[PDB]
């Protein structure tokens, strides 16, 4: 008994696409730069709903007009997925960001629509309000492009206390910031914003590491991969980027460990077989 | 004030970002009485705080110092009505330091 | 929190395990020694941090480390290890080189136990540890700290003069000296009566009837006779043959009133009093009227001396009781406190059954004995005066010097009454009566009795002292030990010397 | 393989899946590596018995690890805390009335558990058999079903448990009606500790303002300490004793209540001072107020002044507006705020000196729009004519021992 | 098999252990009696294991019955029995104020801007500061970690800059913070417990001092009653009112602080004596600091002093025995010992009396098997060269006022 909300942000207020409704979000994250991808195909739309969601989100008001100081230019949606049986639920959160595209994917008689969202579409911010520091370490940089992007940081890594000249005065816009933030010692350390919460993380480092995540039961088989190991799981609400895995598979048992993760893949279908979560993960130090 | 959402289960453990920190609190049936391992930022701060109506999990001053916040039960802890009739609810610096001024005069 | 929680051990053992020895004797063993090494364990450890039963001498250690205090003048370690002097004491020892079994004189015999400063007994080590305590938690307040001393060393049971226990602290407030809330009593064939320095006044027309036309008969009903007063030969409280008797004729309704001047008053407590003995009923009934049906009823049982019966028809009754006295008379007292003004006299019957009210049927022909009625306000029966269709008003004593504390009487005391009084005087409570006069029969000015101990200013500033002793036998090593000052288990105010001493 | 589960941060419990795994590993390493743990073996029965064991110590040292903390103890041990200072938990008993009437007839015998009942419910269960003798009428002892303070009125109580030949119940003035209690909580036992923290962590002065303040009708306290180790005046009253505590009482309360409050809040040994001559009205005579000592027999003596009363007189020029006021309006705006019923301005509380300016501040406040002119004020004493005019100043200035009030006749307006 | 309690020496409850033959004579006479409980047998094998968890069970039951009593707790475990009396465990700051920075035209000062003190202090800039063309701002401070500290008066050093801001000077508007660090205290919070033991009360010698200790930055206090008043000497200190508390508080506390919880715990009408010149040095001199009565009415003054600061010196000759080579970690446990880090030995406090047999005491502490020969210490005043080794003794009385500090480099030890 699979529950997936989808809850968009709007100025009547939030109006919850339940699980009732044909949905299917495809959710793509991982610790690089780039920002995390939803794709969501939404069908059995009312008109009123149609005219209500798809109306808003629109490209305009800040090219042709001006329409813009703050947020409210573009609809922030969030996503609630889990289980539910006996009573209790399990509805996590597992996607932040705001919608990019929109486009048509069905036509009659279901017409069903298909948005694009991605996490900090915001680049439509306040072009840096405050000035990055002239000379200071990287854990203050990264302090600083927090602030700016208006985020919660989780900074964690051996390189903090290393000095930086003018470590980001080309950054055109606050998305840049990140952008800069991985462009400076991209070996291993690899900074992302997972959500609300902007991680500045070794990449072979768990961000929590009080909250391995045992797993025993998988889809399919877990199989090495050239960097760690890989594998499809069914959606459990408690397995985060970046955080720790401890493996133990039966089918494969040299693939046994504690892992980190890199990557992560949802593809969760309320009305379809896919409610799986893929992880990519690396051997943790 | 920010009410902790509590599941009416024995035992938990519930992780989030509250009050710049990162909280976790594990809270579990002991015997007759509810008791809560709660860590912050990863490391551990307190095990087996009996957990009591009112009155501040993290009890001693350097865990809830500076401005870090406590957590209070509007009613004796109990796992039964976790959710509907007992929550748990979580303060910050200056708000529980009016409550401990409300609580120390009473 | 609510749904049970086993830890059993037994909970291992399946049915399988029904005739077996072994596994359920095993099973058995550990049940038993987990618990005596941890329940048990925890049992007696928590009756060791009970400091009020911590006859444990570890837990008084414990305590004296959690407290501070310094341990070399406490008493610790079993008993019986002084030789002294005396057979209950131990012996010397010698080189019984051939080890007998009475083991020579004596298993030891030491010097342990130390005097002058070390308290041996562990009942006042844990009073010490408590008062050191409240010591280290005191603010100076003497209210607070003398009912802590109270709850120490008496478990919180109000204590009276003759022990002398524990007293002020630092408050040098001298107390008393003038004499205030000063009552007087008097004994005679009445017992202990109070007088009243206040004119006080009987309402009654009559107290001793010895005609029937004194009180009228009162019955609704009227079934038979109304009850007749007769003047009866037996030796009355006061030392006469004057009494009267009462009669209720089998079938007779009737009470006899009192002819009182009415009203007597509204929101005023009333009191009525008579005495009676013991006739052919076991027991009398009074009423006390006020508007109808507002009246206040009692029963008096003259043998068993118990109250079984008063009745309130309305908010009426406050209290009744009944004073013995000699001869086997009773005086008995209805104290009723109405809103009403409506009191307008009191009825008197006999009573056939324990609870036969003022008109219940009488089956026979019962007599009872009574004289001596009095109705006055207040709520305590007075020093019985005379009244022959009169409210007599009189006024029992004037205090003509309250420092020196001698007393003029209105007429001096008959032979053999005594006299007794209570209250504050010269710095001391007089909380029971204290006798202080005999009557002569020719004085009526008398001397008051010194009251409670010790004038009590302790003249002086920012210090005080203890006292305590008479009352709870406390050792005189404790008496020195709490007397140090180094050990600081005194509750002490910085800049106040208090020293315990005193007894 | 039992780790370190008591740690220096309280007793760490690991869940019984944990333990009761140790367990098992511990005895497949004892017996053998391939050992059949079932639950019906005898080797599984001891392994279950090692496991409901090694966990019944770890909850219970988990449960009584950090006791000894009051504010978070519980049960006995908390109660063993809280009576180091006396308080203790009361004692869950009944209602245990006697002499309870019963009417009926013959020889009706009411038997044990009766369960009478007052109209109020409050269930009451007979605890004496008695047999109703021929007059009809007999006394029992009643118990309540429940416990504490049960009330239990005079009237008649009905039965709910009846036998045959029982007529009623009847509650006279003679049943003794003893009340019970309902013990405490240990959350109220808390509640006491803290309250007796709070009352003995304050110094002598300010446990004077508090205890003294907390009486009613005292509407301010002014309390002063010597502190010095000479006669003189410290900062406006002129002591008499070089060390002592001066303390004056406003509001018109109950002697013996205050003396009481001041009585609890003695420091001790300092003692009280009447002042010099005209510090105060050394009221209640040369001697203070003696009160008993809750605790022991003994009294202590107590010495507070009231106030020295003085009148003011208020004269006002106010200029009326375009809207209409009435000078009731202006005289009762002044006298409110002497009062102090106004919200932040505290009134003319002892030692308050009367200004015009403050006076003058009222009346703009609860009356804007009205332009005020004149503003001055007068201080006179007690039942004394009222001062000519000249004397009026600007601004008065009110000695440490003195409160001025205003009657709405004091209050003199002039439109101009 | 058994729980020996010490009953007055040690106060420990000591497990006896012993139990393997309890355990196998419970196998006996319930398995049967020819059990042959030898090793390498099944039977034998798991009465071993259960002998060795009841061992584990009577360990972890003895820790945590020892624990209440204090001396053999530890964090979270004493902490309750500090919290039982109210010793409130301890709290925190780091933040400064008010600095000054010199630098060149129109830069914009970094925030968290690194700077170092001379003593490593490791300083970030507060608020993000832009400066001004004149060539001196203000910027707020906040040390790196959370530990006590107190900076030098002049400006030191920078780290983090832009080579224009030249760099950060501090003036006497600057304002400094007294800071506590976890609990620091781990054996001195042992220490400490039986000083601060009367945190709860009030009006009292131990009530004042722990009052006053509880103050943050108050290392020692020392108060004397003085309460047999003839003037004279009491416990050391000349005096000049008859009776009066005397107080020595050492540290740096805030001033206002510091009074205003000397004020707290008042004691009532007795005065504040600190003359006899000599007697500690007076804070204002005359006239100390006001403060202000919480009770309110006038305007009190409470009046204490600080200790005469010492230097203190040490020269031991110690033999390296036992072939473990360590130069110099004696000077360490010297000053480690001195500054109050050792369990159990307040180290050089307000009334201490700095001796060489306690001085080698905690060198026997911090490293036995060097076998030390001299020890000698002697100290001299604030100021002064090093008293040359005529001066070096074995004692020196150092009275009642006056403080002794030793330093790192003032203590030498040859090796013979």
């Amino acid at each position: 008994k699979r529950i997936l909300r989808v809850t968009f942000n709007m100025p009547y207020g939030p109006e919850v696409i339940r699980e009732d409704l044909d949905v299917r979000v495809r959710i793509m994250k991982a610790a690089l730069r780039i920002q995390n991808r939803a794709t969501m195909e939404i069908f059995g739309l009312t008109t009123q709903l149609r005219e209500s969601l798809l109306s808003q989100f629109t490209a305009w008001k800040h090219r042709q007009r001006q329409v813009g100081r703050e947020d409210e230019l573009m609809i922030k949606v969030s996503v609630e997925a889990g289980y539910s049986d006996q009573g209790r639920e399990q509805v996590s959160r597992v996607f932040v960001g705001e919608v990019a595209i929109v486009d048509i994917i069905s036509p009659p008689p279901d017409i069903g629509i298909r948005i694009q969202c991605y996490t900090r579409q915001i680049d439509r911010t306040k072009t840096i309000r405050n000035m990055p520091p002239a000379n200071t370490t990287f854990v203050k940089f990264v302090e600083w492009g927090a602030n700016e992007m208006g985020l919660n940081f989780i900074c964690d890594t051996s390189y903090n206390d290393q000095v930086l000249k003018n470590p980001g005065r080309s950054i055109t816009v606050a998305s840049a910031i990140l952008a800069s933030i991985q462009d400076m010692y991209m070996p291993d350390v690899a900074a992302f914003v997972d959500d609300d919460i902007l991680i500045v993380k070794d990449r072979d480092k768990v961000i929590r590491p009080d909250e391995v995540t045992n797993v025993n039961s998988f889809v399919g088989i877990p199989s090495w991969s050239e960097w760690g190991v890989e594998f499809q799981c069914l959606f459990e609400p408690s397995i985060r980027v970046a955080g720790g895995v401890a493996v133990e598979s039966l089918m494969n048992p040299s693939v046994n460990g504690n892992y980190v993760i890199t990557a992560l893949e949802y593809d969760l279908a309320s009305r379809d077989r896919p409610f799986y979560i893929k992880v990519m993960g690396s051997p943790a130090a | 004030m920010k009410k902790i959402p509590l599941t009416a289960v024995p035992n938990q453990a519930i992780s989030f970002n509250a009050g710049s920190s990162y909280w976790k609190i594990r809270l579990y049936q002991n015997m007759d009485m509810m008791n809560a391992d709660i860590s912050r930022d990863g490391v551990i701060v307190c095990h087996g705080v009996r957990c009591f109506g009112g009155i501040p999990l993290l009890q001693y001053s350097r865990q809830y110092r500076p401005d870090y916040g406590n957590f209070v039960f509007d009613r004796d802890a109990d796992w039964t009505l976790f959710g509907d009739g007992i929550n748990l609810f979580y303060l910050d610096g200056a708000e529980f330091a009016e409550y401990q001024a409300l609580a120390t005069r009473k | 929190t609510l749904p049970a929680y086993n830890s059993d051990i037994q909970q291992a053992l399946k049915w399988l395990h029904n005739q077996a020895p072994g596994i359920t004797g095993l099973i058995q063993r550990k049940a038993q020694w987990y618990d005596r090494f941890s329940r048990q364990f925890w049992a007696n450890w928590e009756r060791d941090v009970f400091h009020l039963k911590t006859a444990n001498p570890f837990g008084l250690m414990v305590w004296c480390i959690i407290l501070g205090t310094p341990s070399k003048g406490f008493g610790l370690y079993p008993k019986n290890s002084s030789w002294a002097f005396g057979r209950l004491r131990q012996n010397f020892i010698y080189s019984g080189t051939q080890v007998p079994p009475p083991a020579d004189a004596s298993p030891g015999g030491n010097f342990y136990g130390g005097g002058n400063a070390e308290i041996l007994n562990l009942d006042e080590i844990r009073k010490v540890l408590q008062l050191r305590y409240v010591a280290l938690i005191s603010n100076g307040s003497i209210a607070y700290i003398n009912r802590m001393l109270r709850y120490i060393f008496n478990d919180d049971e109000p204590w009276d003069e003759a022990t002398g226990l524990y007293f002020y602290l630092m408050d040098s407030t001298g107390e008393n000296g003038p004499v205030e809330n000063l009552a007087i009593y008097r004994k005679d064939w009445e017992g202990m009566v109070l007088l009243s320095s206040s004119p006080r006044t009987n309402h009654v027309l009559t107290s001793t009837p010895a005609s029937d036309a004194d009180w009228p008969g009162v019955d609704p009903a009227a079934s038979g006779i109304p009850v007749t007063v007769e003047t009866a030969s037996a030796t009355a409280p006061d030392g006469s043959a004057t009494v009267c008797k009462l009669t209720k004729p089998a079938g007779s309704t009737a009470y006899v009133s009192a002819p009182i001047d009415g009203p007597l008053g509204s929101g005023s407590t009333v009191t009525f009093s008579f005495f009676a003995k013991a006739g052919s009923t076991r027991f009398i009934a009074i009423q006390s009227a006020a508007d109808f049906p507002s009246r206040a009823d009692a029963v008096f049982d003259l043998d068993s001396g118990n109250v079984i019966s008063d009745q309130m028809l309305d908010s009426s009754v406050v209290s009744a009781r009944m004073i013995r006295l000699e001869n086997g008379w009773w005086r008995c007292v209805l104290t009723t406190k109405t809103v009403s003004s409506s009191f307008r006299a009191a009825y008197v019957a006999p009573a056939e059954t324990n609870f036969s009210w003022i008109d219940s049927n009488s089956s026979a022909a019962i007599d009872v004995l009574i004289w001596g009625a009095q109705i006055e306000l207040g709520d305590t029966p007075t020093g019985y005066l005379e009244t022959t269709g009169a409210p007599v008003t009189m006024t029992d004593y004037v205090l003509q010097n309250a420092q020196t504390g001698t007393v003029k009487f209105t007429q001096p005391l008959p032979t053999g009454v005594e006299a007794y009084w209570t209250g504050d005087w010269k710095g001391g409570t007089a909380a029971e009566p204290a006798r202080f006069a005999v009557g002569n029969g020719t004085q009526d000015t008398f001397t008051l009795s010194d009251p409670a101990y010790i004038g009590l200013p302790t003249s002086g500033a920012f210090k005080l002292e203890y006292r305590v002793g008479p009352a709870l036998n406390l050792s005189p090593q404790l008496i020195n030990l709490m007397n140090d000052r180094a050990v600081g288990i005194m509750p002490t105010c910085a800049g106040c010397d208090v020293k315990v001493i005193q007894e | 393989a039992n780790y370190n589960y008591i740690v220096d941060t309280g007793v760490i419990v690991a869940d019984t899946a944990d333990v009761l795994s140790d367990v098992e590993a511990e005895f497949r390493a004892a017996l053998g590596a391939n050992i059949n743990l079932a639950a019906s073996t005898p080797q599984g029965s001891l392994v279950a018995a090692e496991a409901i064991a090694r966990s019944s110590v770890m909850r219970n040292e988990a449960r009584i690890a950090n006791t000894i903390n009051p504010n978070v103890s519980f049960g006995t041990f908390l109660d063993a805390i809280c009576a180091l200072m006396g308080i203790e938990r009361g004692s869950d008993l009944s209602t245990f009335g006697y002499g309870v009437q019963v009417t009926g007839r013959s020889q009706t015998r009411i038997s044990t558990g009766s369960r009478v009942q007052t109209p109020a419910g409050a269930i009451f269960t007979v605890l004496s058999d008695v047999t109703i003798p021929a007059g009809g009428v007999a006394t029992i002892d009643i118990k309540s079903q429940e416990y504490g303070n049960i009330p239990l009125p005079v009237g008649n109580l009905i039965i709910i448990d009846g036998t045959i030949g029982w007529s009623g119940a009847k509650v006279i003035a003679s049943t003794r009606v003893d009340p019970g209690s309902r013990q405490m909580s240990d959350a109220e036992l808390k509640n006491a500790r803290v309250n007796r923290l709070a009352i003995q962590g304050r110094n002598s002065t300010m446990a004077i303002k508090a205890y003294v303040s907390a009486v009613p009708n005292v509407t301010s306290v002014n309390v002063i300490e010597n502190n010095t180790g000479a006669v003189q005046v410290v900062n406006g009253v002129s002591f008499t004793l070089p060390y002592a505590v001066w303390v004056c009482v406003a509001g018109n309360p109950d002697k013996q209540a205050v003396a009481d409050a001041l009585w609890a809040a003695h420091n001790g040994g300092t003692p009280w001072d009447y002042g010099a001559t005209n510090n105060g009205v050394p009221v209640d005579g040369p001697n203070g107020v003696p009160v008993r000592d809750p605790a022991s027999g003994r009294k202590y003596v107590v010495k507070w002044t009231t106030p020295i009363m003085y009148d003011g007189y208020v004269n006002v020029t106010v200029q009326q507006g375009s809207s209409s006021v009435a000078p009731e309006a202006i005289q009762n705006a002044v006298v409110n705020y002497a009062q102090g019923k106004v919200e932040g301005e505290e009134g003319l509380v002892v030692g308050a000196s009367l200004s015009a300016f403050e006076v003058a501040g009222a009346i703009a406040r609860e009356i804007p729009g009205i332009y005020i002119k004149l503003c001055q004020v007068a201080c006179v004493a007690a039942g004394s004519p009222a001062p000519a005019p000249g004397d009026f100043t600007s601004e008065y200035v009110m000695s440490a021992f003195g409160q001025a009030t205003i009657s709405v006749g004091n209050v003199r307006v002039t439109f101009v």
